[PDB]
């Protein structure tokens, strides 16, 4: 009865920035997700493909625990066939998305007075990902016609735009901690199973 | 535009029951749990019950547990609050609630919640039967003097159920009158007396009339509040 | 159960004053508070919905702080539509609980009653009961306190009092003490004295009849 260290990813000190979304592998052990759906802590928690209330009578081989913070407002974007800032350039899931959406208000942790510039986010970007693709580059982005040089200015940007997390924002622009649980199935024995 | 429309309050005697529903309109009715929260007369709000959009999931107060059910009819985009064994503790105008967002899928918004409450309608448990009140006089005299205005009014005393409805001198006095708020006798039966201070100096030539209505009895009492007969 | 506690209970102040309403939770309900207005009569309507976030269509005096265990309502210039009575909800574990409540009164100058007694009237004491009524007539602050003397014996279990909405005009509360006597008790007696302490009066104000007598 080995069970699963949730505690690490969402119990975590400091989080991602979406744009370079953290992921964490879980693989041989037992996971309770009855006890974090009814823990009255997070403030969303939908799934797809799978119903969340007797989700843990189920096994799949790895579970893939994606973390980031992003605002309020844009924990909608966090689900299948969303479009929006966050969902072309930043954290996209595939319209067959098997899992589950878990946020949870994150205002008391990540705002400072001022703003913090620690939590940032893709602005601009040639494409959209494809799902679960993650793009760290900070190449300025040209929106013109004429080459950047390396340079931002007129038609020249820097492909990341920071939060300013002030604790005096509505909810729309609080920090909010993000965990995406994607169940993964492969034809290998089934690692990842539930208290039955 | 969100709304609400509650129905199905009104008067019934203790172990009876009661069907309260809320109609509601403009927005997806199934996709939001849904609650319901009474409200004693002259007391505080209290939280009574709450479903999910599935139907699902049900929590209760446990003031009410076991005996009020709560539930919905997704297609009528209707909440039902079942009442049965009711008791007078329960006389309350109870209010219909938006809550948040709770799918069949899971929870979206859960901070945002009771953004929209229905127009409420009251729910009177009471073993008491409709009686009209009885119209006093509380009649002015050197003990109801106080340096040139004297006091004088009326009682209305044991009625069921509320409201009585009272006016002076069918409605042509005003000002300095105080109707105050029914009390609910140990009897069941509710008292109130209505009182104006005047000018002294006019209490042997104006005529001062307290007008009552009890509608549900129907009763009206038109009672002269004759100065101090000696 | 969460219990919620609200302070102050009760509160009065200028128009233009900064007021400042506290709710303390009995444990920990994250940031699933909320802070309703309600005015006689009428239907909650929220003001605060994630203990800080401003509800649209809300006036931006009004402003929501705190989370954990504290948090505070806070109307930064009081209005003359801000008198009302105002609940704090967590909305974290069932069962949801309200706070208390806390009214917000108009303010005024400190005014003592004019006290009125009145006794039964012949045709009650014709249908077998008896009833004194004893007026508190526009005074300020509402706290008062009325004894009922029969006889010089203080009365208790026998009375109700009730107190009028602050007055529109004057802004003045006014109270009434109903005592409640059989017929048969009540010719038993001679002295029906009505006693009212208030913050206006610098001793007790006594008003009293004789049974049958002018
Ligand atoms: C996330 O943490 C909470 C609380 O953890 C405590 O506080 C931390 C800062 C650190 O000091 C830890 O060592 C503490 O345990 C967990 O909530 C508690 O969980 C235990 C069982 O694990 C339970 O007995 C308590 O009643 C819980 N109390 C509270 C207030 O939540 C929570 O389980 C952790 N979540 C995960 C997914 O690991």
């Amino acid at each position: 009865t080995n069970l699963c260290p949730f505690g690490e990813v969402f119990n975590a000190t400091r989080f991602a920035s979406v744009y370079a979304w953290n992921r964490k592998r879980i693989s041989n052990c037992v996971a309770d997700y009855s006890v974090l759906y009814n823990s009255a802590s997070f403030s969303t928690f939908k799934c797809y493909g799978v119903s969340p209330t007797k989700l843990n009578d189920l096994c799949f081989t790895n579970v893939y625990a994606d973390s980031f913070v992003i605002r309020g407002d844009e924990v909608r974007q966090i689900a299948p066939g969303q479009t929006g800032k966050i969902a072309d350039y930043n954290y996209k899931l595939p319209d067959d998305f098997t899992g589950c959406v878990i946020a949870w208000n994150s205002n008391n942790l990540d705002s400072k007075v001022g703003g913090n510039y620690n939590y940032l986010y893709r602005l601009f970007r040639k494409s959209n990902l494809k799902p679960f693709e993650r793009d760290i580059s900070t190449e300025i982005y040209q929106a013109g016609s004429t080459p950047c040089n390396g340079v931002e200015g007129f038609n020249c940007y820097f492909p990341l735009q920071s939060y300013g997390f002030q604790p005096t924002n509505g909810v729309g622009y609080q920090p909010y901690r993000v965990v995406v649980l994607s169940f993964e199935l492969l034809h290998a024995p089934a690692t990842v199973c539930g208290p039955k | 535009e969100v709304q609400l429309l509650e129905s199905g309050g009104g008067l019934v005697q203790p172990g009876g029951s009661l069907r309260l529903s809320c109609a509601a309109s403009g927005f997806t009715f199934s996709s939001y749990a849904m609650n319901w929260v009474r409200q004693a007369p002259g007391k505080g709000l209290e939280w009574v019950s709450v479903i999910s959009g599935s139907g699902g999931s049900t929590y209760y107060a446990d003031s009410v547990r076991g005996r009020f059910t709560i539930s919905r009819d997704n297609s009528k985009n209707t909440l039902y609050l079942q009442m049965n064994s009711l008791r007078a503790e329960d006389t309350a105008v109870y209010c219909c609630a938006k809550g948040y967002y709770y799918d069949s899928s899971g929870y979206y918004f859960r901070e945002d919640a009771f953004d929209i409450w229905g127009q409420g309608t009251l729910v009177t448990v009471s073993s008491a039967s409709t009686k009209g009140p009885s119209v006093f006089p509380l009649a002015p005299s050197s003990k109801s003097t106080s340096g040139g205005t004297a006091a004088l009014g009326c009682l209305v005393k044991d009625y069921f159920p509320e409201p009585v409805t009272v006016s002076w001198n069918s409605g042509a006095l005003t000002s300095g009158v105080h109707t105050f708020p029914a009390v609910l006798q140990s009897s069941g039966l509710y008292s109130l007396s209505s009182v104006v201070t005047v000018p002294s100096s006019s209490l042997g030539t104006q005529t001062y009339i307290c007008n009552v209505n009890h509608k549900p009895s129907n009763t009206k009492v038109d009672k002269k509040v004759e100065p101090k007969s000696c | 159960d969460i219990q919620m506690t609200q302070s102050p209970s009760a509160m009065s102040a200028s128009v233009g004053d900064r007021v400042t309403i506290t709710c303390r939770a009995s444990q920990g309900i994250s940031n699933y508070l909320a802070w309703f207005q309600q005015k006689p009569g009428k239907v909650p309507k929220r003001l605060i919905y994630a203990a800080s976030s401003l509800q649209s269509g809300v006036p931006s005096r009004f402003s929501g702080s705190g989370s954990g265990t504290e948090f505070t309502l806070t109307i930064s210039s009081l209005q003359p539509e801000d008198f009302a009575t105002y609940y704090c909800l967590q909305h974290n574990s069932y069962p949801y609980t309200f706070g208390q409540g806390t009214k917000l009164e108009i303010k005024r100058t400190v005014a003592a009653p004019s006290v009125f007694i009145f006794p039964p009237s012949d045709e009650q004491l014709k249908s077998g009961t008896a009833s004194v009524v004893c007026l508190l007539n526009n005074f300020y602050p509402r706290e008062a306190k009325v004894q009922w003397k029969v006889d010089n014996a203080l009365q208790s279990g026998n009375s109700q009092e009730s107190v009028t909405e602050q007055d529109s005009k004057d802004s003045t509360y006014s109270l009434s003490s109903t005592l409640t006597l059989s017929k048969a008790d009540y010719e038993k007696h001679k002295v029906y004295a009505c006693e009212v302490t208030h913050q206006g009066l610098s001793s007790p104000v006594t008003k009293s009849f004789n049974r049958g007598e002018c």
